[PDB]
């Protein structure tokens, strides 16, 4: 079930001391994804408008009840949007970078390094 | 041509939406008046985490002095820090 | 039936961030013609004032209850408000088009052309 007012201001600000060691808020181990978009707006209304703690009570409060209302209405939330992967795959060794300056030196010529 | 990079003001990161307008070239009126093309860099996932448009930069022509004004959407590749033509959809 | 509050902020929102690819706002593929007095009208409000979030929901609510109580009176909504045709229809091509300024240039018998 959808935490309370109380417990999402508490998840909201473990959220915020805890973001620390996450590249991104989508690596976060969200309960739910209705949590995640609930915290993550908050944490993001609250930064960008410097509210005080009973300006973020009430913000928690009228997003529990628009998640409250979307859920009973149905609609559908997706799975964050994502950015970019991982990548990998270098099997290189330093006598093949010297192999390749060898190589460009030799092409050229005008490096002029020293 | 000549491309000149200019800053904004931070007051502009108040407002409830941070697309720059001219009048957030505060301080520097001279060079809205002397411009003959002025571009806005945006992208919203620098200021939204939770944003649909990650990838994806917005160029606003805030002044454009021989043609019409609008947005355009761009490609933002930072892995390779480029920026390229956008494929989605166009409305 | 009339969205909601939540369902107009949000209606509003997503018209603000895909209404800079549209060539006007009676483009947008607006489910009705109250949506769009609405949407449209909560949009200019916020640019022109930079209302926040439970500003724009009071604005949003204000407009429904207006909206409403107007209906309940009767009265039309008429088809936006438009704004000229889309013309086109431009089969020129680069020869004729040259032979044109040619033509232009040896009746008007320019000097520096």
């Amino acid at each position: 079930g959808l935490p309370n007012v109380s417990e999402l201001v508490d998840m909201v600000y473990e959220y915020c001391r805890k973001r620390g060691l996450y590249p991104d808020a989508e690596s976060y181990p969200w309960k739910s994804n209705a949590h995640y978009w609930l915290v993550t707006n908050l944490y993001q209304n609250m930064r960008a408008n410097a509210l005080t703690d009973a300006e973020l009570r009430r913000k928690a409060a009228d997003e529990l009840v628009h998640m409250t209302a979307r859920i009973n209405r149905g609609e559908a939330i997706p799975e964050p949007v994502k950015q970019l992967p991982v990548m990998g795959g270098r099997p290189l060794n330093r006598a093949q970078a010297l192999a390749k300056i060898a190589e460009i030196k030799a092409k050229f010529g005008l490096k002029g390094a020293s | 041509p000549v491309v000149a990079l200019s800053q904004l003001n931070r007051s502009l990161e108040q407002r409830a939406d941070k697309r720059p307008v001219n009048s957030d070239l505060r301080e520097s009126g001279s060079i809205e008046q002397d411009a003959d093309l002025i571009m806005f860099i945006y992208r919203d996932e620098v200021y939204h985490e939770n944003s649909d448009l990650k990838g994806i930069a917005e160029i606003i022509i805030g002044k454009q002095r021989n043609g019409p004004i609008g947005t355009v959407r761009l490609t933002f590749n930072g892995q390779w820090s480029r920026f390229d033509n956008y494929a989605g959809p166009q409305y």
